[PDB]
């Protein structure tokens, strides 16, 4: 559709405005943390299922 | 009890690629530091050549 | 992480190449020359001495 073509278009646009705003040396760093902090939340949830079976 | 076995290689899996992101790190963050020093460095040598008072 | 690392090598890149063509031209080439400075004759001369 045409207004799917300018949704695509005026998305686009903003998505790499934010890009350009990624400096590497912050980001870079912080994806790390991100990353493993999301290991901390998952052992939870993996031992919390692992105590079923148990039981 | 199947399933726990695939969750439990897949928690594995992801703590090896952390420790190869947290090694690449440090080598990138180098590099940065290293090209920008080298961009202002070669800013300085063109302002230098463009007021020319040698010439003057 | 992985596109933040392409624009460190993007960074990178144009830095090396902007200095490596700049280190053509005579002057910054003959200035890496030992000898390149030009009193070797008077030197040569007060090494008589």
């Amino acid at each position: 559709g045409l207004f799917d073509r300018l949704g695509r278009v005026v998305r686009a646009n903003l998505n790499d405005l934010v890009s350009k705003a990624e400096d590497p040396e912050k980001v870079l760093e912080q994806a790390v943390i991100d990353m493993q902090e999301d290991l901390v939340q998952l052992r939870q949830a993996v031992a919390r299922t692992i105590a079923e079976e148990k039981r | 009890r199947t399933m726990s076995e695939n969750l439990r290689r897949n928690l594995a899996a992801l703590e090896a690629k952390i420790s190869e992101a947290k090694t690449k790190k440090n080598m990138l963050q180098a590099r940065a530091k290293a090209a920008k020093a080298n961009a202002e460095l070669q800013q300085t040598l063109a302002a230098a050549a463009a007021a020319a008072a040698a010439a003057a | 992480f992985e596109r933040m690392e392409n624009k460190v090598l993007d960074m990178e890149a144009t830095s090396q190449a902007a200095g490596e063509l700049a280190g053509f031209g005579i002057e910054n080439q003959f200035a890496q020359l030992e000898a390149s400075s030009g009193v070797e004759d008077e030197l040569a001369a007060l090494k008589a001495s």
